[PDB]
């Protein structure tokens, strides 16, 4: 019932306590010891930090799962899409809100887990993936063997990354905030891939017609953005 | 560490300092 | 909470009707923790490069290695389980020549470690091994193994094990390699000229990481390894290590 | 997209005679190569796999080495099948790229 | 100078020795330390982090279902359904997790192990389950009566959704050695039948977590034979 | 004992729709890889798609994005390639390779159709 409301939009979201900030720390503004280069950075104040709202995808009982990597979806999107090929540099955090609306008719699990450096691979074959099979923009992707989490590690090992659980019995919606995680300050839009936004169906939807659709809706709010490097 | 580089010392195994918290409950 | 723990916590005793889990009792524990520490987890010395080069009669007879963790797998699968990592690296070069009665001369050897961005002339009596700039370090046969430290040399904070993104700004990279993280070559050679003798020298390279500092920590790999320049996953037909059954098969539920 | 740079275009060699044909990639692709031997019908078939190791019941004229930059296909003595359009490919990395092509000629008058 | 005489063992190379070698750089100046989030000083605390049990896991379970245990509407009283081992070196449920796989690099180990069961069916779903610990060389019950008067929790669907079950740290030595019996079992069974309504399914699922507590210790680090 | 089927000519209209065939047998068809290959008149290769046998997922070149559509069935162990709008542009001989784990090769070749269509 209680409304998040962050910049120049709001969703109406479900009283969740106790939220997941990735490793135990809220996302801050660059400190002057850890800056680098020394020009000014932009920071927009209401304008990185208005809800973006993904396409929902459909949940059925043979779904997989889907992984959306950070910021590849955002690459182009509303004016935080401009900002991606307008500037050279950035560093920013993300508070990602899924939210899974169904009646309590509907049963299952969803594991919405945050893949900090995720690296992919593909079934038997040595060749790696190309560009458009790691990049997909604000399409998404859907996992081949999520069970093995398509890196070849195990996915009962996966709750070492930051997560949350949606259940259909207690709480339809998560709430994820990611601070900035990289070797360096800042980084580049259009190449590297800091996180990853995985939700995996453990316990798949069942009911007693043979077709039913859940939908998924995914919002990402990008939190203490910055820019360096104004080109064009 | 008889050298006058810092990081060419002896491992320092002394550093028994634990946060648990940020991973069994991420939570604020 | 940041604390100081030496070791594992203590246990308060317990002790009609609740509105925990167990009858404990008061239990002073001395196990040390020391030992699961990531320092003392990861720091050990292993064998990261074999190589004998066939050397007979020359009347190529050297060899350099990029240094990467991959080529160990126990190491690999050792180092996978943290994403960035920060450490010191210590070589350990050890020489020992084999016969294919003479006896065994000492031989001079010279290691000479090149960083990443160094154009290299490579033959063996080419002037780059005589270069001042380049660090080098001579030892003979018999004596204590040469024993170097490497300091920590990137552009970032740390190391990057897992780097999901593209090299270059060229738009084609060969997914998952960062062209920020290179340290460079180690360069060995003999440094007598050509003796007629059938005698092989093996030498053997052991690095051993010191200062590690390590940050988030990921799942391990269940499937085998199908190639080092990527994650490419494929797995053991039956069980385990399969993509279909990873653990072992039992006979019920029940059982 | 790596480019698979296949040089030269084409060649005019007798019998007996040893020819060569290098390939430069842009990004280094590792050991990871294919040639493969295109017959005038229509068929195509592989040769070099991985560098050294060889196809089996293809004979042992066929050879290849790598200069650590580059990648060369080298043939001991032509034969009058020997004649074909040669491919080099790499498989390392999506998406999968091919030569230029080489077509050998024969000294005539 | 100063006399000086080698003791036994001068020279020989150690490959668990720690010393200060020369450096290869001298006057290098790394690049400097930048807070990075999740800095991990230990193993201990990925060891304590949840992990999925696999307890679906005997046959033609291939994947995801393995995760979940699946529990319909037709099963009948007092029926057993399922077993887990509590042996890490050995395979279990327990073989792949958070706290089996950093074991596995080490011999001795000692603590208090945890778990954590959800129930992922519907809202309307009733009924209640029975879980029965089996402390080591327990010969674990028949039917459930034998194992009711042990230690033992009646948990029902509809109030409370999670399960706790604390494994006490019970051996006579301080410290238990892996293999290249009888540790312990955790049972569970049908307290009564379970009740869906007509617009549910009438599968269900349970997934099984399991942790350390904070005792969980660890020493005499060895290789891991999970390579193959 | 192993082999690739792929005959035919198939002559169309522009403007029209084909769907392929490659039926592959001798070896486990739902274990390996899929390839795609032209062979065009003027003296060149271009390399088609990839597809997973297991169930769906494929990469495709850039320039036949979205002109291309492949789908195999495990049932009859046979590999299907989708093609639409079809224009005067394509003329050309279609190859399917296998591939594997190991060096994911194009080992074994099919004999090919000869593809032209004319206004």
């Amino acid at each position: 019932v209680l409304q998040l409301k962050l910049g120049n939009s709001a969703i109406v979201t479900q009283e969740a306590a106790n939220y997941c900030c990735a490793y135990g720390e809220w996302p801050n503004y660059l400190p002057d010891h850890e800056a680098v280069a020394i020009d000014k950075p932009t920071q927009p104040e209401t304008a990185t930090d208005r809800f973006y709202t993904l396409k929902s995808v459909k949940w059925e009982t043979g779904s997989t799962g889907w992984w959306w990597k950070l910021p590849d979806a955002l690459n182009n999107i509303g004016m935080f899409g401009q900002n991606v090929q307008h500037h050279y540099l950035y560093r920013s955090g993300f508070l990602i809100h899924v939210q899974c609306n169904a009646t309590k008719f509907h049963q299952g699990a969803l594991l919405v887990v945050a893949i900090p450096e995720h690296q992919r691979g593909a079934h038997n074959t040595n060749t790696s993936p190309g560009f458009d099979d790691i990049m997909k923009g604000e399409e998404g992707g859907t996992f081949n063997h999520p069970y093995v989490l398509d890196d070849g590690t195990s996915l009962a090992c996966a709750t070492i990354f930051p997560h949350q659980w949606i259940n259909l019995r207690t709480n339809n919606s998560a709430t994820i905030v990611l601070p900035w995680m990289n070797a360096a300050p800042m980084d580049f839009p259009l190449r590297h891939n800091q996180w990853t936004l995985a939700i995996i169906p453990v316990v798949p939807l069942g009911t007693r017609t043979t077709s039913s659709m859940v939908p998924i809706t995914v919002s990402i709010a990008p939190m203490c953005c910055e820019f360096n490097g104004l080109r064009h | 560490n008889f050298y006058k580089d810092s990081y060419a010392a002896s491992a320092s195994k002394q550093d028994f300092s634990q946060d648990p918290s940020k991973f069994t409950e991420p939570v604020v | 909470i940041e604390s100081i723990i030496k070791t594992a916590t203590d246990t308060v005793k317990s002790e009609l009707g609740v509105v925990e889990a167990i009858q404990t009792r008061t239990v002073i524990n001395q196990h040390g923790v020391s030992e699961t520490l990531v320092e003392n987890f990861l720091s050990r010395a292993a064998l990261v490069s074999k190589r004998s080069f066939e050397y007979k009669d020359h009347t190529k007879n050297f060899f350099k290695w990029t240094i990467n963790t991959r080529s160990f797998v126990q190491l690999r699968r050792k180092l996978e389980l943290f994403t960035y990592l920060r450490f010191d690296a210590e070589i350990t070069i050890l020489t020992t020549v084999a016969v294919n009665y003479v006896g065994l001369p000492d031989l001079t050897l010279q290691a000479m470690f090149v960083p990443t961005g160094a154009l290299t002339p490579e033959k063996q009596d080419s002037f780059h091994w005589q270069s001042g700039s380049n660090a080098s370090v001579f030892f003979k046969i018999s004596d204590p193994p040469a024993r170097i430290t490497i300091p920590f040399m990137c552009i970032n904070s740390a190391y990057s094990v897992f780097y999901d993104g593209f090299a270059g700004f060229e738009k084609n990279g060969l997914y998952g390699i960062n062209p920020a993280d290179t340290i460079g070559n180690l360069c060995v050679r003999i440094v007598n000229e050509h003796q007629p003798v059938g005698f092989t020298v093996t030498v053997r390279v052991y690095m051993k990481p010191k200062h590690i500092k390590a940050w988030a920590p990921r799942p391990p790999r269940t499937l085998p390894y199908m190639s080092i320049a990527n994650a490419n996953y494929k797995g053991k037909e039956r069980a385990p290590n399969a993509l279909s059954a990873i653990i072992g098969n039992r006979d019920s539920v029940k059982t | 997209d790596i480019q698979m740079t296949q040089s030269p275009s084409s060649l005019s060699a007798s019998l007996g005679e040893r020819v060569s044909l290098t390939c430069r990639a842009s990004q280094d692709i590792g050991s990871s190569l294919n040639w493969l031997q295109q017959e005038p019908d229509g068929t195509i078939k592989r040769l070099i796999y991985a560098t050294s190791s060889l196809d089996s019941g293809v004979p042992k004229r066929f050879s290849g080495s790598r200069s650590g930059s580059d990648y060369s296909l080298t043939i001991s003595s032509l034969e009058s099948e020997d004649f074909v359009d040669y491919y080099c490919l790499q498989y390392a990395s999506f998406p999968l790229t091919f030569g230029a092509g080489t077509k050998l000629e024969l000294k005539r008058a | 100078g100063v006399p000086t005489y080698l003791l036994p063992g001068s020279g020989q190379f150690l490959t668990t020795d720690d010393h200060s070698s020369a450096p290869a750089l001298p006057c290098f100046n790394p690049t400097p330390e930048m807070h990075i989030p999740g800095q991990v000083r230990n193993m201990l605390e990925v060891v304590q982090v949840e992990s999925m049990m696999e307890i679906n896991n005997t046959e033609s379970a291939v994947g995801m279902e393995r995760l979940k245990v699946d529990i319909s509407a037709l099963t009948d009283v007092d029926q057993l359904l399922f077993n887990i081992p509590l042996d890490i070196q050995l395979d279990g449920p327990l073989r792949n997790t958070l706290v089996g796989n950093i074991s596995r690099y080490y011999t001795h180990w000692s603590g208090s192990l945890e778990m954590t069961f959800m129930f992922c069916g519907s809202f309307m779903a009733a009924g209640k389950l029975i879980l029965c610990y089996t402390p080591p060389g327990g010969s674990c019950p028949t039917t459930r009566e034998t194992a009711m008067l042990g230690t033992h929790i009646v948990w029902d669907f509809g109030l409370q959704s999670s399960v706790t079950l604390i494994i006490p740290w019970i051996s006579g030595s301080h410290y238990r050695m892996f293999n290249n019996a009888n540790v312990g079992y955790v049972t569970c069974f049908m307290q009564t039948n379970l009740i869906v309504p007509s617009e549910s399914s009438d599968t269900c699922s349970l997934i099984g977590f399991i942790a350390a507590k904070d005792d969980f210790s660890l020493r005499l680090m060895r290789d891991s034979p999970d390579i193959g | 004992q192993v082999q690739l089927q792929q005959p035919g000519a198939e002559l169309v209209m522009p403007g029209a729709s084909v769907k392929m065939s490659c039926k592959a047998s001798g070896y486990t068809f739902t274990d390996y890889w899929m390839h795609w290959v032209k062979q065009r008149p003027g003296q060149g290769l271009e390399w088609i798609g990839a597809i997973d046998t297991s169930d769906s997922y494929t990469t495709y070149n850039r320039k036949f994005k979205g002109k291309a559509t492949l789908t195999v069935d495990e049932s009859s162990s046979t590999a299907y390639m989708q093609l639409i709008s079809l224009t005067s542009e394509d003329s050309a001989v279609y190859y399917c390779a296998r591939g594997g784990g190991g060096n994911s090769p194009f080992a074994y070749w099919g004999q090919g159709t000869l593809v032209t269509v004319s206004a």
